[PDB]
């Protein structure tokens, strides 16, 4: 803990806030690109998170749509965004590295 | 810690001995409190011509139905109530009669097989029997898409040759064979020279060669004047032959190429890249996963049903290749994948693969000789073969030996750009013309 | 990032088709030749040469 | 049963603009693909009624166009419908590879790379285009032009005297580039449909780069009517430029015919290469220049290979944001150092924009990139 | 000593490679021989070319 | 080629929508329409114009340095 670390900190809620997704509602995690491995962890997802995802990828589109953005008080508070794919996508690449591992072999 | 080296070491060595019939008497001695004894006889259905065949496989049908000493049941009798198992089988080119019994039963399973190989009744009222029994084998055999699909690919391979027939026979022959027929075959072929007693279990080879002299001797007290039993090579050919029916759920396909024959070397590195493409069955766990490439290309795709690759030797010929079975629409991808992996193999065999191919290999080896009957079988069949028993140290040298270069030079002798004889049955539509298959036999990059 | 392709087998793949893409070269390289007439290249071949006296 | 699916002829038709489904969020950077579409076939169309009227022959060349524009009835709008399309058609081919990179749209391998030869193709024909009515910038534009040919080692005589026909740019090269320019909006056309092939693959991307397949909306009424509306704004932009402005974008001494003893100093190729012309003499080196301006073009085949990002749009990425807007402007600079003369100022500046975009493209946003990721903690 | 057409077969043919170099090294040769023997038949059943015709005006 | 009914999978979603021939086509066209297009503005002014304008100060300084160059050049030449 620095006062420091605060402003790592301090520079990654800034570019959050500019990054701006939030203002549509998405969560970092709903804004990756879809690859093979990124597929297989949204095929991973349990049901409430997948059907959530579903919708705030819908709330997104239909935002961007009529190119407005959701009232500030609704926007993804950074802290409070739940990193909820990354476990996954990382289990995923995980077992792909193996096997990487074992063609070398 | 007793090392693999070390284990191969330590199996008994195969005792070999001669009598004056020319019959060679083999066995391997170990602890067991049973055993299998039986003869092997270098007689099968390569062996008949265009109008005694079927005549081994009639043979086989009589030879426990009642000899000259013990009439019908008798026989059955004998070994239930000794609580033995009396057995058979015939292949294109062997026969075998082979006893499991309690070891301390040595003396009567020998004397029984004996009676059975030599004094067999053949009474007239037995043949009419079964020859009505044969008939009704042939219309179950006809069930059995792959029993029929291995037939055919023999029949067109092989065609114009003896090993293109099957064992059974054509029906006609059933109806016709006489016990003239009969009998003339047996004394033909049932010859001392070509007759192996072979055993596995609690014995002392001494107890076997004494038994054999005792109940064995006198069979080639008159070696023939001019019966030549000689085999000539048999004719293989590029060639095809569909049995198209919609009605069949599943289609059964088989391809193969010449191979080499028992004795050739060969054998050993094609068995290694057999072992790699493998088999595969709907009912494998582990499917996405599996080394064999064509594997697990077949289950995440589904392929297939099932699939085996296989190397058949006969005498200085051989079909080797692979079999499949499945649904109307895949017999394209099925083909094009193991044809791809035939060929990925014979230009492109990488290192570790063949590795595993040569331990998937020792552990079937090790595997499969496991309990008195295998092994009886593997002495007996061997003798036939070889001349004389392959000791498993040798295998295991042979295997070492072999690494990918072996595998791509091996594998391209027999297979890069080869004519295959292909044999289908079922709903094969799809199945590709032979020109297709043929063209998958080389790659345009090599 | 082909670091994916760096290893043992990669290294026999490699090997096995040299021969392959080494030919495969020689076929292009006469191929060039014999199709543009190659002034320079084929006054070495000891026939082929519709250009002396 | 409903005809419009089942009958071979409709299903391509239906899965072109009915019912294939698409993002319900797409915007106008998504309308330029219909403009290129309208472009090739008005340029295949006026084009086409220009060629019942034109010749070739470096005699007739030039006279003909101004028959066309003073006796052919109305032959004047046609000809500078076509001409002035033809500078529409590099005003949306630019945006729509604009709109590409920006949001990610490179990712559809096929796709992109089949625009990049829609590219080139539309820009060798467009050179080939202006050639033929054989005015001044014509002769030496096809001059300055085709010779960069000959700084290819060895061969390069060769070739640029085979594509000229003789030994400098005259009859054979008329007839030549005539025919060539006829040819290639026909096999353009058939790539075009490829390229759309591809497409129908993936479905279309969108502002977010996300994905829409939570969100489709059917072709039919949306875009039918979003691309109409929109074709319409491209026929006011074209109508614009002919009846008020017939030669605001075209070089005026390109009229007074050819001249192989001339040559007045200025010459530029059209607007749309004056970026490429840039970067080509910004490098004192014959090779090096044309190596430089065949880079130039040929590093959108690039782009794909350096996408570094986790996010597949700029939607969401500041730092990218950014260099993109750099690069745009970059390429006005670029634009207008090629149409001044390469004198004080303007060398070096000219110079440092093409350091500029290369490095940029090839350097700057790929970094740029992992930076958003680490930020991000990605 | 086996074949021809076999030996020529192992050697050349087996491989798509080696099968293609034989042609393209085959083609070669194929259209100088062939330019030859052709032409020279073309000009044995005729002869009155202006190659025979020069012998007159190797002056001016 | 994808057709609908073979996108992907949605779980609990209601969507309400209404006839064009009952709403208006330009609902708060002015009202709603240019606060909006300010906040769109705003939202990008900085990624966009700063290059624009640095384009733009190196073109105005660049023609200039150019005449001056040549039409300054004399300038002096006294002797
Ligand atoms: C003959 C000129 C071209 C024509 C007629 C053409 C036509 C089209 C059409 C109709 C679309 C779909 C509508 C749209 O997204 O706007 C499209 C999208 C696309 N084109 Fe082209 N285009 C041409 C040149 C290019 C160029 C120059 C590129 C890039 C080198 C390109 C790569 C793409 C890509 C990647 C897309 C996908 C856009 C997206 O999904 O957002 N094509 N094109
Ligand atoms: C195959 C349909 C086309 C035909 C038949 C055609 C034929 C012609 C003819 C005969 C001329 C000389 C008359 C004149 O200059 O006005 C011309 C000029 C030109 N066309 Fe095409 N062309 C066609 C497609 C294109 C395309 C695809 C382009 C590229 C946008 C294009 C751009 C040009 C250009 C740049 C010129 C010369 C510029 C100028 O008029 O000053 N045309 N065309
Ligand atoms: C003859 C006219 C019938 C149309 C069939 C051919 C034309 C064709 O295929 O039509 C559809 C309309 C095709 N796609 C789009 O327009 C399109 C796709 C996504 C979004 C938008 N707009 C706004 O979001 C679009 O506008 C498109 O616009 O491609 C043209 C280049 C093609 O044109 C061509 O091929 C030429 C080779 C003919």
């Amino acid at each position: 803990v620095s006062a420091s670390s605060r402003w790592l900190e301090g520079i990654r809620k800034w570019y959050y806030n500019a990054a701006g997704f939030n203002k549509l509602g998405l969560m970092r995690d709903d804004t990756i690109h879809e690859n093979d491995d990124v597929k297989e962890a949204i095929r991973r997802l349990p049901e409430n998170l997948y059907d959530d995802r579903v919708f705030r990828i819908k709330r997104a589109l239909d935002l961007s749509m009529r190119q407005q953005i959701l009232p500030k008080e609704q926007w993804t508070k950074y802290e409070e965004d739940k990193s909820y794919l990354e476990p996954y996508l990382k289990e995923v690449i995980r077992e792909r590295k193996e096997r990487e591992e074992w063609a070398k072999k | 810690t007793a090392t693999y080296a070390q284990a191969l070491q330590s199996v008994p060595e195969t005792q070999v001995s001669q009598l004056d019939n020319g019959l060679r008497v083999a066995s391997e001695q170990s602890s067991q409190p049973t055993c299998t004894v039986g003869v092997w006889i270098d007689a099968g259905s390569r062996y008949e011509s265009e109008k005694n065949n079927g005549a081994g496989y009639f043979v086989e049908h009589l030879a426990f139905k009642g000899t000259k000493n013990r009439p019908g049941n008798a026989l059955e009798k004998e070994v239930e109530s000794m609580g033995a198992h009396l057995n058979a089988y015939s292949t294109r080119e062997h026969t075998a009669y082979y006893i499991k019994a309690l070891s301390k039963d040595l003396p009567k399973a020998v004397e029984l097989l004996a009676d059975i190989v030599q004094n067999c009744s053949l009474e007239d009222s037995q043949i009419e029997k079964e020859r009505d029994v044969i008939l009704q084998e042939l219309q179950e055999n006809d069930t059995s898409m792959r029993d029929v699909v291995f037939n055919y690919l023999h029949a067109t391979a092989f065609q114009g040759t003896p090993l293109a027939q099957s064992v059974e026979g054509p029906s006609e022959n059933v109806r016709k064979l006489s016990r003239a027929d009969l009998t003339e075959y047996l004394s033909r072929h049932y010859k001392a020279p070509r007759m192996v007693l072979a055993a596995a279990g609690g014995l002392e080879h001494r107890q076997l060669l004494d038994l054999a002299q005792k109940h064995f001797s006198g069979l080639s007290g008159t070696y023939d004047e001019d019966a030549v039993p000689t085999l000539s090579p048999c004719r293989f050919t590029g060639s095809q032959i569909c049995h198209r029916e919609d009605g069949l759920p599943l289609a059964h396909v088989a391809i193969a190429v010449e191979g080499p024959g028992w004795a050739h070397p060969d054998n050993v590195a094609l068995q290694v890249a057999n072992a790699i493409i493998g088999h595969y069955d709907c009912t494998y766990g582990g499917g996405a996963h599996l080394s064999s490439p064509l594997a697990s290309i077949a289950a995440t795709n589904k392929l297939c049903q099932s699939f085996q690759t296989f190397n058949i030797c006969y005498a200085d010929t051989g079909l080797l290749g692979a079999h499949f079975v499945c649904d109307h629409m895949s017999i394209d991808d099925m083909m094009f994948v193991l044809q791809g992996q035939w060929m990925r193999l014979c230009t492109s065999a990488t290192e570790s693969e063949v590795l595993r191919g040569k331990n998937l290999l020792r552990n079937a080896l090790v595997s499969h000789l496991d309990g008195t009957t295998p092994v009886c079988e593997d002495i007996g069949r061997s003798l036939l073969t070889y001349g004389r028993r392959i000791p498993l140290a040798e295998w295991e040298s042979r295997i070492a030996e072999v690494d990918a270069r072996v595998v791509r030079e091996v594998c391209s002798k027999y297979f890069y750009d080869q004519c295959p004889a292909v044999a289908g049955f079922g709903p094969i539509e799809q199945l590709p013309d032979y020109n297709r298959i043929r063209s998958g036999m080389f790659w345009l990059r090599f | 990032m082909l670091t994916r392709f760096l290893g043992p087998r990669y290294r026999q793949l490699a090997r096995n088709w040299v021969p392959t893409a080494q030919l495969w070269g020689a076929v292009g390289a006469v191929g060039l030749v014999w199709a543009t007439d190659w002034r320079l290249i084929l006054d070495w071949v000891p026939y082929i040469n519709g250009k002396f006296k | 049963t409903n005809i419009r699916k089942s009958h071979p002829l409709m299903k391509i038709v239906n899965n072109a603009f009915i019912d294939l489904p698409a993002p319900s969020n797409i915007s106008s950077w998504w309308n330029f693909g219909s403009l290129l579409g309208i472009c090739l076939i008005l340029q295949i169309l006026t084009g086409l009624f220009l060629a019942m009227h034109y010749t070739s022959d470096t005699t007739t060349a030039f006279s003909s166009v101004t028959h066309i524009c003073r006796d052919v009835n109305y032959g004047w709008i046609i000809r500078y419908m076509h001409a002035n399309g033809a500078s529409m058609f590099f005003i949306c081919l630019y945006m729509h590879v604009g709109r590409g990179l920006y949001y990610g749209s490179y990712t559809f391998l096929e796709t992109w790379n089949i625009g990049v030869i829609l590219l080139l193709t539309v820009m060798a024909t467009a050179f080939m285009g202006y050639v033929l009515p054989w005015g001044q910038m014509s002769f030496w534009g096809a001059t300055v032009i085709t010779n960069l040919l000959s700084a290819i080692p060895y061969i390069g005589t060769n070739l640029v005297e085979w594509i000229w026909g003789g030994f400098s740019v005259d009859k054979a090269t008329l007839t030549r580039f005539f025919a060539f320019h006829f040819i290639l909006p026909f096999i353009i056309m058939a790539i075009a449909m490829v390229h759309l092939l591809f497409l129908h693959e993936t479905g279309s991307n969108n502002p977010t780069g996300i994905s829409s397949d939570v969100d489709k909306i059917p072709f039919h009424p949306y875009y039918t009517i979003k691309d109409i509306l929109g074709a319409l704004l491209l026929i006011l932009a074209l109508m614009l430029l002919v009846l008020f402005a017939p030669d605001l974008l075209g070089d005026p001494d390109n009229y007074t015919p050819a001249n192989p003893l001339n040559t007045p100093p200025h010459i530029k190729p059209e607007w749309y290469f004056l970026f490429a012309y840039a970067i080509l003499r910004s490098i004192p080196n014959k090779l090096g220049g044309v190596l430089a301006l065949a880079f130039s073009i040929l590093i959108l085949a690039l782009i794909p290979l350096l996408h570094t990002s986790k996010q597949r749009s700029m939607m969401f990425r500041p730092l990218s944001q950014c260099l993109f807007w750099a690069l745009v402007a970059d390429l006005l600079t670029l634009t207008w150092i090629g149409g001044q003369p390469v004198e004080h100022p303007y060398i070096t500046i000219g110079q440092l924009a093409s350091v500029l975009y290369f490095l940029l493209i090839l350097v700057l946003m790929p970094t740029a990139g992992t930076i958003e990721n680490k930020l991000l903690k990605w | 000593a086996p074949t021809l057409t076999a030996r020529l077969y192992s050697l050349l043919f087996r491989r798509t490679s080696t099968f293609a170099l034989t042609i393209v090294v085959g083609a070669l040769f194929f259209e100088r021989a062939f330019d030859q023997g052709a032409d020279a038949i073309y000009e044995h059943i005729n002869e009155g070319k202006l190659w025979k015709h020069i012998k007159h005006k190797y002056e001016n | 080629g994808r057709q609908f009914g073979h996108l992907t999978r949605v779980r609990h979603v209601i969507t309400y929508s209404l006839s064009p021939f009952e709403q208006r086509a330009f609902p708060h066209y002015f009202s709603k329409g240019i606060p909006n297009v300010l906040r769109r503005t705003r939202a990008c002014i900085l990624r966009v114009a700063p290059p624009f304008v640095a384009f733009y100060l190196v073109y105005t300084w660049g023609t200039q340095e150019f005449e001056k160059s040549k039409r300054k050049n004399p300038a002096a030449y006294e002797n």
